[PDB]
């Protein structure tokens, strides 16, 4: 079962953010990217979105978001996102996104409607982390297991939790209009307003779907009408005002938690050996950049660590007491020479 | 500001371990003498004076 | 000294429900990882739980149908088990690590309890 | 500023010192040591009963 998961979503509703860079410019937007998260080994990362997933306005794959107070859904395989190629978007649970695409430096993600396209970019880093000491950029077809640590397919209550916030007063200039002389302020249906002017002296006037009209005021730019919402929290979201009190009223689950799992790791070429009097030279044929570390087995290491990219020679002495080595992720060879 | 019989106090700067001067006031001489301490401040914002 | 001590598991048919109970002892104040880890006979050891504090976490062939509860003040681990499958006849070991000594003489950092067997019956 | 003291081990007396300074006023100190523990590392070997 899942819905008992869902439930605490179902407490919320989308909200407007600002965006430094929609296709024009400074911008206000529904698809605002609070933070990133990349730690997981295998490019698995993490956004913190201002847009809902999985919730209809309970269904599989959808955007749920917001357009100037009114919520609007779209199917989940329309929107897009990418860093330097075109990134995969595999699921999405409220207001976190799992994605897996390779490295870069800056996070775009776009959609479009069926004439307006919405978008921004956001200059977080993403970083591409290998597992082992052997250096790549895709992981391969074949290798090796190892343990590292990949980010969770499925949600759950883990022990990680948010804090949202009482929505604070939206400002809209769309409510207040012009009449022959006075102002006319039409608040939505079934939703209250308040009506906070200087156009005399001071003003304040909680309207409940009343459209009353105010003396004394002849334009419309010299005050404001904003819109107030008791249910539906937010996030804390450092782009909000806030409400007026404590500003506390629970807290909900993250999903998405990091966990343990079993990792394919490329396998280096086998070294070529050939042994010489007290010597071992290593003819060597890297794929890919790889490590070197080499160790003796006396009360001294001489310990040596080194990054090789390219075919090259090393000849290495070795004694009585011993000499190891690791190429790769091979396991530990250890050489024990003999009198001849 | 001199007054009839009060006392006057004087901000100064000086570069001597042990300072010893005479200061003129208005018709005569008098002699100030003291010994100075190393501020704490390593490195100040401030120019010398 | 501390010691871990197991209880639970047993006999039970295809899709019953148990419980494994995991008890330490000693000189100990606080603790940090509760884990669990199981064995099947041929094979080498495996994590399936991991608890510590308001965390847990799970394995990929064992999500939806275990659940871990850690209680500091007694110092305990409980797995609750449902719905259990013929893969699971294996032998349950409870691990403590990160141990705090409260001065409390410095010893080893981990410990492991007997343990105790699991068989399911198709 | 350094300063180095020393303190007699002893709980239930008070000790004052004063910190001099060429070109600042005296600073005081006053420690009173309240209970001291000696806490040995022992570890279990057995334990035995009727």
């Amino acid at each position: 079962s899942t819905e008992e998961l869902f439930n605490e979503y179902k407490l919320t509703r989308p909200y407007m953010a600002r965006c430094i860079r929609c296709a024009v410019g400074s911008c206000h937007s529904p698809i605002a990217i609070e933070a990133v998260k990349s730690d997981g080994h295998d490019g698995y990362v993490r956004l913190q979105t201002s847009s809902q997933y999985g919730l209809d306005s309970l269904k599989g794959r959808t955007m749920r978001y917001d357009m100037h107070g009114t919520i609007k859904e779209i199917p989940l395989h329309q929107v897009s996102l990418y860093t330097s190629r075109p990134c995969h978007i595999v699921d999405g649970h409220g207001y976190f996104l799992l994605a897996r695409c390779p490295a870069g430096d800056s996070i775009t993600m776009e959609f479009k409607k069926d004439s307006v396209r919405h978008s921004c970019s956001v200059p977080y880093e993403v970083k591409f982390n290998p597992v082992g000491r052997e250096l790549y950029t895709h992981p391969p077809e074949h290798g090796v297991e190892q343990a590292c640590q990949v980010y969770a397919h499925d949600a759950q209550n883990r022990g990680a939790y948010v804090e949202m916030h009482l929505p604070g007063s939206e400002v809209d200039s769309s409510l207040v209009s012009l009449s022959g002389s006075s102002v006319t302020v039409t608040p939505p249906d079934g939703t209250s307003a308040l009506v906070e002017c200087e156009c005399g002296g001071t003003k304040i006037s909680e309207t409940i779907n009343k459209t009353k009209q105010f003396s004394q005021c002849t334009k419309k730019e010299q005050c404001r009408a904003y819109r107030l919402q008791n249910d539906k929290w937010v996030y804390n979201s450092d782009k909000l005002p806030k409400a007026a009190g404590a500003t506390l009223k629970g807290k909900l689950h993250v999903p998405f938690l990091l966990a343990d799992g079993k990792c394919t790791v490329p396998l280096a070429p086998e070294p070529m050996i050939t042994f010489g009097f007290r010597s071992v030279s290593l003819k060597l044929h890297p794929k890919n950049p790889t490590y070197l570390i080499t160790r003796q087995l006396a009360d001294e290491p001489h310990y040596t660590h080194e990054l090789i990219s390219e075919p090259a020679v090393r000849n290495f002495t070795v004694t009585e007491k011993g000499w190891e080595f690791v190429w790769g992720n091979h396991p530990p060879k250890r050489f024990w020479a003999q009198e001849t | 500001e001199l007054t009839e019989q009060g006392s006057a106090t004087i901000h100064f700067s000086t570069a001597n371990i042990h300072p010893e001067f005479r200061l003129q006031i208005c018709t005569s001489y008098v002699t100030c003498k003291g010994d100075c301490h190393p501020p704490k401040d390593h490195i100040v914002t401030h120019p010398q004076y | 000294e501390v010691q871990l001590q197991a209880s639970g598991g047993g006999l039970v048919q295809a899709g019953g429900s148990l419980r494994l109970s995991c008890a330490a002892s000693g000189s100990i104040v606080s603790i940090n990882v509760m884990a669990w880890y199981r064995q099947s006979p041929g094979k080498e050891r495996e994590l399936v739980a991991k608890s510590s504090g308001p965390f847990t976490l799970y394995a990929d062939s064992v999500k939806g149908r275990f659940t871990i509860s850690n209680d500091a003040a007694k110092n305990t681990v409980d797995l609750q088990m449902n719905s259990l499958k013929p893969e699971d006849t294996a032998v349950y070991y409870c691990n403590a690590e990160g141990l705090r000594y409260p001065s409390g003489t410095y010893g080893p950092s981990a410990v492991w309890g007997q343990g105790t067997q699991v068989t399911v019956s198709s | 500023y350094e300063h180095a003291t020393t303190m007699p081990s002893q709980a239930g007396i008070s000790y004052n010192t004063i910190v001099n300074r060429a070109g600042y006023a005296p600073l005081p100190i006053s420690i009173t040591p309240t209970k001291i523990k000696l806490i040995p590392t022992v570890n279990l070997e057995y334990v035995t009963c009727h």
